[PDB]
């Protein structure tokens, strides 16, 4: 619900202008994810360059 | 006459907007604006009579 405090907070943003303020802000709305992010993300960029690997089969087009 | 036009009741909104003014966009998270209220007035290192 990290958009929603950006709802409010901009709904009576003090005029700022900082992008610091705005870039943290953003980064902090995405959570931390760990012991298993790190597995099971690589297990899907697996899952697409592998489905990948398997379209790299039969090529009459690309002979070469 | 001044408290009838204090629109909070708890110690929690009075600390969100200090925090807020001191530190405007950001949202509030409790012990950063307690820390910062404390240190403000009641930390020996921020603040020195002599």
């Amino acid at each position: 619900a990290a958009a929603q405090v950006l709802s409010s907070v901009e709904s009576e943003i003090g005029r700022t202008t900082d992008p610091v303020r705005m870039y943290m802000r953003e980064m902090g709305t995405v959570e931390l994810l760990t012991r298993e992010g790190e597995i099971d993300i690589a297990k899907r960029i697996e899952d697409g360059i592998n489905q990948v690997q398997c379209s790299v089969a039969e090529y009459p087009e690309a002979i070469t | 006459e001044t408290l009838r036009v204090d629109p909070t009741n708890d110690r929690l909104s009075a600390l969100v907007e200090i925090y807020r003014m001191m530190r405007p966009g950001e949202p509030p998270t409790r012990e950063a604006a307690e820390s910062l209220f404390e240190n403000l007035f009641f930390s020996e290192d921020r603040y020195d009579l002599s």
